[PDB]
DNA sequence: TATAATGGGAGCTGTCACGGATGCA
DNA sequence: TGCATCCGTGAGTGCAG
């Protein structure tokens, strides 16, 4: 439709109808919108937040997100201990909030042991808009980003958000930890330079303590003996660091 | 922007991928026809083999856009740009996409031919010595 | 980082071959109940529950440690596939 | 067997017919009362 | 070029 | 507390009524308040006058009237109606042959009405009609981008009221003309106007360059009506050139003031441009048998004299604000009205020549619907009818003053280049240069300057004082861009003795370039600095110390200020905080002098001196468009004596009548152990304690019960398989009780729908066979609450049909709405911002024992991080703290006028005076200097903040005036090695809270054709893993993780189901099969007659449909 | 990696506690307007009418005037920018702006100059510069008119980051499409062809050879693989060897000495691997500073590596890149 | 199912840049 | 034959919508 001549419009609107080629092609077409990348299950989004207490390979996943993104795993575990008899009743527990009992969460913490999730940030410009983290569960809603990896993501905390995706297979785990964990990707693949490096506060800190005072009092006198220079200094006429 | 020359080369190398014929020697090609530098070098061996004349060819420099569109894999090209022009010319020629690249296999959804999916590494086996010798000894005598 | 990774990449010829050896061994374990492990009980990865310390469930952490011992063999074209998926269901049942 | 290539080519009229399970004869969708598909139109179940 | 003016 | 002002600028006039561009506009189009006789031919009227009278029988227009609305403003908000008035129009039919006279007043529909503040109500949601900017009607010349010495001339009417035309003088000497992109020699056209060879040189007669080239007598050898038919062939390749059809086509394009209208503007602009009076808004006339040109030769006169070099012939700058103009709301809708009217006229004449040409009235010759529909359209799907922004009251006011370049009539995003978006010279004091959005709409959507107004022609004009001699008159006049350019105009703050220009160098603009000029040469003077910026921008204190690119964020970010339950006006104000609460029409004032009768959380009644007893009721806890509690609170007490215009209740985000966008807090500016990192923010738990930054929010949860082809849906308390605990808050009918607590999972309204032809299948008919209950025939469709939502049921609305007053969309029995509330404490993730563009997320809430604190025990509230300031370049927030320090200890607030505020000395003065209170209180209360305050002072001396060899008091004094104080870390008692900046800041809670954005799904809805997961928090989405994310995984080489994304996590229906079964069974997930969306790709290529084919390595097909599409 | 991981958290922990206690802040008084200023401000008007007078007496034209009006004001800005850092380093070496810009924690001289010095010349919509600069600082405060003039600049700059962004994206996407099938498919293609990476730049300043800038040489050499032997300064770099970062620095030295002019390297410009590239012709997997592992999608890495910077390329700018690709 | 009736009607407007196929001194 | 000139095609990510 519309390729040749006027386009076929339903009545009372001017919207060209969507013809077979229009489906196939375009940024909105079948290829670019459903074959070269879909939507996905086991994924979440939230506001990020700096956690400077994290180790390089970690992140702050709020526990309400955690539950869902692992909901199958949590149903099976919920049996193997027995916070429910079978998995179907296990699900009906977590479907209203009240019904979540404490040892549900202790149950979860078993679930996610060892395995990582993925963080994704807004424009995935390079291989590093996605990196792997062991989640540590937390209360509150916000994701905790490690400060060193903010650079690759170009993530400040003006209110940016991030995506979470759970890998599933024992293969998709072994891919995330070996190849895509933050702590293993420290040099840029473009320049080969380091990319997890110190930035704003971290170098502000180490500068301030490795800088050296340069005092202007003594102005560089010529004293032939220590014993008197000291004397001069306890006289108050020459500052400690003046050269 | 410190950025390794090799990346830019990788690309440029794909801009240079193609060549124009300038005398078809003893081949089915045609003066002006374009084709991958690879595929002409390819049969210019089958022709130095049957000892006949070789294709005369000529280097071609294409921009990146035109070079993606001219790829072999019509599944890659249709999913990039100029979707019909690609799609028709492919169906006329009854092209078959070999599924050599990434896009191709991403649209089908198969394990891409890179990383954990490279044939170099995907067929690797692992056995504990307490099982590599458990199967090696029943199978030493018929 | 991952504990011991730097030496892992040393063993294999290409980082991705580690990843599949790990993931494969790491599923050999998930299906067999770990009976085939080539660890001893004190090297056993262990997680800490609210009740008490127990075997690490993450079959991948296992597989990695498992690999560092040297007690595993990796490589291409080493067995018939069907002669392993049974001899191992034999030595350690499902 | 396992997919390994993907061929694209013109469908002959007889081939188009090969695929088809019935001539859509009527420009009808679905019955304004039973909200079920009119037979011989675009949603017919015998096709 | 315009399918009415043609029939007209 | 005291309110100390600064500022030397005696502003002459005040801000004008800030919604006049919305209200003045619509009213000057309705006239519903003018006796029809006294109406004037603009707006709703002029449209009638244009389409009428209808022609062969004839039907002529007498007058229209408007009736009051069938329901009051609030009644429509509830009942999802429109706030509209019935439109009657009196007509008289008269017979083209006999003298017939009938006269009915036929009803045309409902015209929607605009409320007091500038908004509309349309199916019960407030909306705004954003004025639109567009190139204005008129005739222009602009050089040809090809031939550097020849210049296109162009002729442009109002949108869709005539065609564009260019007069490019070709490279072949004789001058061309383009209409519907159809070029041809201009000459042929001048002929048709009755033009003669001689009277061209008799009018051109100077430029033998082309004047003599324009003439080519393969044309002159024809009478006027001869070329008339000549050209009908040139634009209609095929139509029979009858001398009835050609006079009709031309006319219907160039002389028919019914589809060719230059603006009322277009007239004047082309008039003064070509310096000719213009009978009507039309290029040509039909008068006394033939065509009498009006505009073509004058235009042709300019163009020629320019392409030689004549004086007074300048190209025009189409981005000047004299050549652009504003289609205000009233004009925008009469456009849509003039298109409904013209459609109704296709519907009369149709029934004027088929059906009975004598037994006819106006009543039955008019189908009101073509009108009713174009109006319903304008307000319900225009680009320019936007959901109102009533986040806080500033948001609604800033909205009404928006200016879009986009929309029907203007620019398609792709059509938008650079010149449209740039700040033009002539924006000065008409359109704000700050207030605009970051992103793709930058420079298209903008804001009205604060003193600026739109004249009757649609141009923006701004005020200026007239200076004579060198004394400055109190007589103000508003100029259009064009006349401004005529004068030398002194700067807002050029200094004066009394009212004489007291300097000898005065800072002035001549056509927007800055010139230094003596007070002899000075004609006008800016009214104020407030006149150059948005309203919002005028809310930024210390603006002149704020780089522009963050002024803009602090500007926009205000309209996102959630209204806080303890809101307070900023300690440092700019002087508008009061008008804004006024014109926002959200606070509530005193109509005349009087005394106060009663007072109450619900109403405020006041006896007046007129004896009248008005009873202002209080809009208490009303849910805004954006969910933000729009709450009116009372500010007087019984018997209070109130002069006129005093206050009687604070609106939301107003404190005693001042715009309270957020709270004033004790802020320390110092890195804090990582929780400052990259604009993150650390806050004192003592904030949630005193309920600072708390806000109330509401969501509507609506449900219908409808008649079905399987039974009726029922709103019952009787839901199958549900435990009483799971209903302990529902009333008899199935409604939660007003005042319950509801959380995720909880039923809000039980409901039952009937099961289908899957009425229990065997598997199920048996499971019940064991349990003694047989299969039940209805279904739980109860409206639960969504994940991560909830609160306290505050109201319910139940509308059935069969009840009075009520009738809902067909087939729906009953519709129940339950409004839920929440008190939102501040929590870790919410966004805070200040008026200077410092924005950040709350990353950490320390308990007060960890907050840095002053010697005298007081803990700070906010620790911002100094790394924000340097690269950001927004220094105002630095000064705003310092003057906040002083205020904090004097107990004062300040009014620092933009660009004319308190300067550094005036303020370091105020800090001294505070120091006295903070320390002199001390060295008398029995304590001296402290041992840590010295160790810090030791350091300050190495830095250079203090003069060495001075009493500690002397030095602490010196640090203070630098706005710096000693700070003890609460984790150690040890002092901060340095002296810190600590002060009082205005900081809003933004609308973007973690609560509204945390979301996650394991598995949920899928899409009909693709079987890929739905998208969006509200659908219970999946996260779109895009081309760019796939690349990412690709570059890592995570084939299995990517494949997963592309099969079991999205649409590999087989392995997807297979997986989730594998997890709950404790098994590893299964290797996947072909995604379903690829199958759709196959079938969709068959439907295009292409035979796609999966093949194995030996080239024989492979059925990815497992035989289900073979026979 | 494992240790650098622990190293990295380490530098994170202490650097973070230190920043807080040390007590860095910002008060208005910390943008120190160097007194050298009005020496330089005054010295300007005199030299301004010293060219408003080689025109006031019609000496040379308006198109000559404006040209030298802003050759003056540009080298005025430079002067007072320096004065702001001399005044810092000699007198307040620990003032927070100085400290922040100096370590690389924030700021650069040019912004900082606007806090303390003067704002500078501003842009006019067209693209031309106002001959009237804004002499105010941000500490000092801008005149309304000053503020306005300064606005054409930023608006024209926002618009830019918005249209630009769409081309980087689009460009990046073409790049991925034309390279996605490139993977490191085999170990050695046995190719015996390579490329000379010139360490010397055929100048026209002296139109001699000037050694090439270090980083640009690092750019063409780091993590390559030699395809012939090299022997420079008693060292033997063998055929086959992956130039480590130090390998590179040694080759610059030997070039500074005259023993070498162009290293022969195995580039992918010449791998004969079909549909991919060998390990050798590639080189290091820069993310690991070691030989690339067979199966890396280096094409996709390339595309990502080249796209990601254009945002972020201010003109020619990114245009010129697109004109070449 | 019968007076007679015999060629339409709205266009829409301010982007851009490249590459390929068609027309013309 | 060389070069106007027209027609068709593109024009960043995700999220709220
Ligand atoms: N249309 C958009 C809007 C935003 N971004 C991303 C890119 C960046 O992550 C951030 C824009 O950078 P900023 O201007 O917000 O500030 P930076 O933190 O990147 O630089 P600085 O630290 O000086 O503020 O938002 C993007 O890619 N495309
Ligand atoms: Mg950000
Ligand atoms: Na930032
Ligand atoms: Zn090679």
């Amino acid at each position: 439709n519309g390729r040749r001549g006027a386009p076929v419009t339903n009545p009372g609107s001017d919207r060209p109808l969507r013809s077979l080629t229009d489906i196939l092609s375009g940024k909105q077409g079948r290829f670019r919108q459903n074959l070269l990348g879909k939507r996905v299950d086991y994924s979440g989004r939230s506001v990020i937040v700096v956690g400077p207490q994290l180790k390089l390979h970690q992140c702050g996943l709020p526990k309400r997100m955690a539950l869902e993104l692992f909901k199958p795993f949590l149903l099976k575990k919920m049996e193997e201990k027995g916070i429910a008899p079978n998995v179907k009743a296990a699900r009906r527990m977590l479907e209203r909030q009240r019904d979540i009992k404490d040892e549900v969460w202790d149950a979860l913490e078993e679930v996610i042991h060892g395995k990582v999730v993925l963080l994704n940030r807004a424009p995935t410009l390079h291989r590093l808009g996605i990196q792997a983290f062991q989640p540590v569960l937390v209360e509150g809603q916000s994701i905790q980003l490690h400060p060193l990896v903010c650079e690759a993501f170009n993530a400040d905390f003006d209110g940016d958000q991030m995506a979470v995706h759970v890998p599933l297979s024992s293969f998709a785990q072994a891919e995330a930890r070996i190849q895509m964990l933050s702590a293993h990707n420290l040099l840029s693949p473009a320049s080969g330079e380091p990319l997890a490096k110190p930035s704003r506060d971290i170098i502000l800190g180490l500068y301030y303590i490795t800088q050296v005072r340069k005092e202007k009092k003594g102005a560089g006198l010529e004293f032939a003996t220590p014993e008197e220079a000291l004397a001069a200094h306890e006289r108050g006429e020459v500052a400690l660091n003046a050269p | 922007v410190k950025l390794h020359d090799k990346h830019i080369e990788i690309v440029v190398r794909q801009m240079m991928k193609y060549v124009e014929v300038t005398d078809p020697g003893d081949s089915r090609l045609l003066e002006g026809q374009v084709l991958e530098k690879w595929d002409v070098e390819a049969l210019n061996e089958r022709l130095i083999a049957e000892g006949k004349t070789p294709v005369a060819w000529k280097p071609l420099l294409m921009g990146v856009t035109k070079s993606a569109l001219s790829t072999k894999s019509w599944l890659s090209a249709a999913s990039f740009q100029n979707t019909t022009h690609v799609l028709t010319e492919a169906a006329i020629a009854g092209k078959k996409d070999e599924l050599i690249g990434l896009k191709e296999n991403v649209i089908l959804g198969r394990l891409i031919p890179a990383g954990t999916g490279s044939d170099f590494v995907r067929f690797t086996q692992v056995v504990d010595q307490k099982t590599l010798k458990a199967i090696e000894e029943a199978r030493k005598e018929a | 980082a991952e504990p011991g990774i730097d030496k892992l990449f040393g063993m294999v010829d290409s980082k991705y071959r580690l990843t599949v050896v790990v993931a494969k061994r790491a599923q050999q374990l998930l299906r067999h109940g770990f009976k085939n492990t080539v660890l001893e009980p004190e090297e056993r990865p262990k997680m800490q529950t609210l009740e008490g310390l127990f075997d690490d469930p993450n079959a991948v952490t296992w597989a990695m440690k498992e690999l560092l011992t040297g007690r595993l063999v990796f490589g291409e074209n080493l067995v018939p596939e069907d002669r392993l998926q049974k001899e191992m269901e034999r030595l350690y049942p499902v | 067997k396992e997919v390994r290539k993907v061929r694209i080519a013109l469908a002959s009229p007889e081939k188009i017919r090969s695929w088809s399970y019935g001539e859509v004869e009527k420009p009808e969708t679905i019955n304004y009362r039973t909200l079920k598909p009119e037979r011989d139109g675009l949603f017919d179940e015998r096709i | 070029s315009d399918p009415v003016r043609q029939y007209l | 507390m005291e309110i100390k002002r600064f500022g030397r600028i005696r502003e002459v006039i005040p801000l004008p009524p800030l919604t006049e561009i919305q209200v003045e506009s619509y009213r000057r189009a309705l006239q519903a308040d003018v006796p029809p006789e006294k109406r004037e031919n603009v707006g709703i009227q002029a449209a009638f006058r244009e389409t009428f009278p209808i022609e062969e029988l004839v039907l002529d227009f007498l007058e229209y009237r408007l009736g009051e609305p069938p329901f009051p403003q609030d009644e429509c908000r509830e009942k999802d109606l429109t706030y509209q008035a019935p439109l009657y129009a009196r007509l008289q039919l008269i017979h083209k042959d006999t003298g017939l006279i009938k006269e009915d007043e036929v009803f045309l529909g409902h015209i929607p009405l605009m409320t007091e503040d500038g908004s509309f109500i349309i199916n019960g949601a407030d909306r705004v009609i954003v004025s639109q900017i567009h190139r204005s009607p008129g005739v222009y010349f602009t050089p040809d981008p090809a031939r550097p010495g020849r210049y296109i001339a162009s002729i442009i009417p109002l949108p869709k009221r005539g065609p564009w035309i260019d007069l490019e003088v070709e490279p072949n000497g004789v001058v061309s003309m383009k209409v519907n992109k159809r070029k041809f020699p201009l000459v042929l056209l001048l002929r048709v106007l009755g033009y003669d060879q001689e009277t061209l040189a008799r009018e051109l007669g100077a430029y033998g360059e082309l004047v003599q080239g324009l003439m080519d007598e393969s044309v002159f050898a024809m009478r006027p009506e001869e070329a008339l038919i000549r050209l009908f062939t040139l634009l209609r390749p095929g139509d029979p050139p009858k001398r009835d059809k050609a006079v009709a086509y031309v006319y219907g394009l160039i002389a028919d003031p019914r589809r060719y209208d230059l603006g009322e503007a277009g007239r004047y602009k082309a008039e003064e441009k070509l310096g000719i009076r213009l009978s009507g808004r039309t290029l040509a006339r039909f008068e006394d048998g033939e065509f009498k040109d009006e505009v073509f030769l004058p235009t042709l006169r300019y163009l020629f004299a320019l392409t030689a070099g004549v004086p007074g012939h300048e190209v025009d700058d189409i981005d000047h604000l004299g050549n652009r103009r504003i289609r205000t709301v009233g004009e925008l809708m009469t456009d849509q009205f003039r298109v409904g009217l013209a459609r109704l006229a296709r519907g009369v004449r149709e029934r004027m020549l088929m059906g009975s040409e004598d037994s006819l009235t106006p009543a039955k010759l008019v189908n009101s619907r073509p009108l009713e529909a174009a109006i319903r359209e304008f307000f319900s799907r225009s680009q320019l009818s936007q959901f109102k922004d009533e986040t806080n009251p500033l948001s609604s006011l800033r909205h009404k003053r928006r200016i879009s370049a986009l929309g029907p009539g203007g620019l398609t995003r792709e059509r938008a280049g650079f010149d449209v978006r740039d700040v033009h010279r002539t924006h000065y004091g008409r359109i704000c240069p700050v207030e605009t959005p970051e992103g793709a709409n930058i420079g298209l959507i903008t804001s009205l300057a604060a003193y600026a107004r739109v004249d009757e022609l649609g141009f923006i004009r701004t005020p200026y004082r007239r200076v004579v001699g060198g004394v400055v008159t109190d007589e103000v006049v508003y100029m259009t861009a064009t006349e401004e350019d005529r004068y030398t105009i002194a700067q807002a703050n050029t200094p004066l003795e009394g009212n004489r220009i007291a300097a000898e160098r005065v800072v002035a603009r001549r056509k927007g370039e800055p010139v230094i000029v003596s007070p002899e040469e000075v004609e006008f003077m800016d009214v104020s600095p407030k006149q150059v910026f948005s309203v919002n921008t005028n809310l930024i204190p210390f603006l002149e110390h704020d780089d522009a690119n963050r002024a803009l964020m602090g500007s926009n970010m205000q309209t996102q200020a959630v209204p806080l339950i303890r809101a307070q006006a900023p300690v440092v104000m700019t002087g508008l905080e009061e008008r804004v609460v006024r014109d926002s029409l959200a606070a509530l004032y005193a109509e005349e002098d009087g005394e106060v009768a009663k007072v109450d959380g619900n109403r405020i009644v006041v006896r007046y001196e007129d004896g009248r007893l008005v009873e202002y009721p209080l809009r208490r806890f009303y849910r805004s468009n954006q969910g933000t509690a729009l709450d009116q609170r009372p500010r007087v007490v019984v018997g209070q004596r109130v002069r006129k215009g005093d206050l009687l209740a604070d609106g939301p985000a107003s404190e005693n009548g001042f715009l309270a966008l957020g709270q004033n807090v004790l802020v320390a500016i110092m890195p804090f152990d990582g929780y400052n990192f990259e604009d993150a923010i650390v806050i004192s738990e003592e904030l949630l304690k005193r309920d600072f930054y708390t806000s109330i929010h509401i969501e509507r949860y609506e449900i219908e019960a409808r008649d079905t082809k399987l039974g009726p849906e029922r709103i019952t308390r009787d839901i199958p398989h549900l435990s009483e605990a799971a209903l302990r808050d529902l009333d008899e009918e199935g409604v939660v009780r007003i005042g319950a607590e509801v959380k995720p999972g909880d039923i809000l309204v039980g409901r039952t729908s009937f099961k289908g032809e899957s009425e229990p299948t065997p598997e199920e008919r048996l499971l019940r066979s064991i349990f003694g209950e047989k299969a039940r025939d209805v279904k739980d469709t109860s409206l639960r609450v969504p994940p991560g939502e909830g609160g306290i049921v505050v109201r319910t609305v139940r509308l059935r049909r069969g009840d009075p007053g009520v009738e809902l969309k067909p087939g729906v029995r009953e519709v129940v709405r339950v409004y839920v509330a929440q008190k939102r404490k501040l929590q870790v993730g919410d966004k805070l911002a200040n008026r200077h563009g410092n924005k950040g997320v709350v990353a950490k809430i320390l308990p007060v024992e960890d907050m840095p604190h002053l010697p005298d025990g007081t803990p700070v509230d906010v620790i911002l991080n100094p790394l924000g300031v340097p690269s950001r370049m927004n220094l105002g927030q630095i000064l705003e703290t310092h003057l906040g320090l002083a205020g904090y200890f004097l107990g004062q607030r300040y009014i620092s006028p933009i660009f004319d505020g308190a300067k550094e000395p005036e303020i370091k003065e105020l800090l001294a005076q505070a120091f006295e209170v903070y320390f002199g209180k001390r060295k008398g209360e029995g304590f001296g200097v402290d041992k840590r305050e010295v160790e810090v002072l030791r350091r300050a001396e190495k830095l250079g903040l203090v003069t060495p060899g001075k009493t500690p008091e002397e030095q602490l004094k010196e640090l203070f005036l630098q706005g710096k104080v000693v700070l003890y870390d609460g984790r150690t008692g040890e002092p901060i090695e340095g002296p810190i900046v600590v002060g009082q800041m205005f900081i809003m809670k933004l609308y973007h809270m973690v609560e509204d954005k945390m979301h996650a799904r394991s598995t949920g809805p899928y899409s009909l054709i693709t079987q890929q997961p739905l998208g969006g928090k509200a659908q219970f989405g999946g996260q779109r893993f895009g081309e760019m994310e796939v690349w990412a995984l690709e570059a890592y080489g995570a084939a299995h993780t990517l494949q997963e994304m592309l099969t079991l996590k999205s649409d590999d229906i087989e392995g997807r189901n297979a997986a989730y079964e594998a997890i709950i069974k404790g098994e590893d997930v299964p290797e996947p099969s072909v995604p379903e969306s690829f199958r759709v790709l196959v079938k969709e290529l068959q439907a295009l007659a292409l035979d796609v084919q999966t093949l194995d390595e030996k080239d024989n097909p492979v059925d990815i449909f497992e035989g289900l599409a073979s026979k | 990696m494992e240790k650098t991981a622990r190293l990295l958290d380490a530098l994170k922990y202490y650097g973070f506690t230190f920043s807080t206690t040390s007590g860095i802040t910002i008060g208005i008084d910390d943008a120190v307007i160097p007194e050298e200023k009005k020496q330089y401000l005054e010295e300007a008007d005199r030299k301004l009418l010293q060219i408003e007078q080689a025109y006031e007496m019609g000496f040379l034209t308006d198109r000559e005037r404006y040209d030298q009006i802003l050759q003056l004001w540009t080298e005025t800005t430079e002067k007072v920018t320096q004065a702001v850092f001399k005044n810092f380093e000699e007198n307040y070496p620990f003032n927070p702006l100085y400290v922040m810009a100096q370590s690389g924690a924030r700021g650069n001289p040019q912004q900082i100059r606007q806090l303390c010095g003067l704002r500078g010349l501003m842009q006019k919509p067209s693209g031309e510069t106002f001959e009237v600069p804004v002499r105010s600082s941000f500490r000092e405060g801008l005149t309304v008119l000053e503020y306005f003039i300064s606005s054409h600049g930023a608006r024209k700059g926002g618009a830019d980051t918005a249209l630009r962004t769409a081309d980087s994206g689009y460009l990046t996407r073409k790049l991925v499409d034309v390279t996605h099938e490139i993977v490191v498919r085999e170990a050695d293609c046995g190719t015996t062809n390579y490329i000379s990476v010139p360490l010397f730049q055929p100048d026209e300043v002296t139109r001699s050879l000037r050694l090439r800038k270090r980083a640009d040489i690092e750019a063409g050499l780091y993590g390559r693989v030699l395809a012939r032997e090299v022997e420079v300064l008693g060292v033997r770099l063998e055929e086959g060897r992956y130039l480590s970062m130090d390998d590179v620095h040694l080759l610059i030295k030997a070039a500074e000495a005259g023993e070498i002019q162009e290293v022969p390297v195995r580039s992918p410009l010449t791998c004969q691997t079909r549909y991919g590239v060998c390990q050798k012709c590639y080189g290091y997997d820069l993310s690991m500073a070691r030989p690339v592992s067979i199966g890396e999608a280096v094409g996709i890495v390339a595309a990502q590596s080249i796209g990601e910077p254009g945002t972020q390329l201010t003109m020619q700018g990114l245009p010129r890149v697109i004109e070449l690709f």
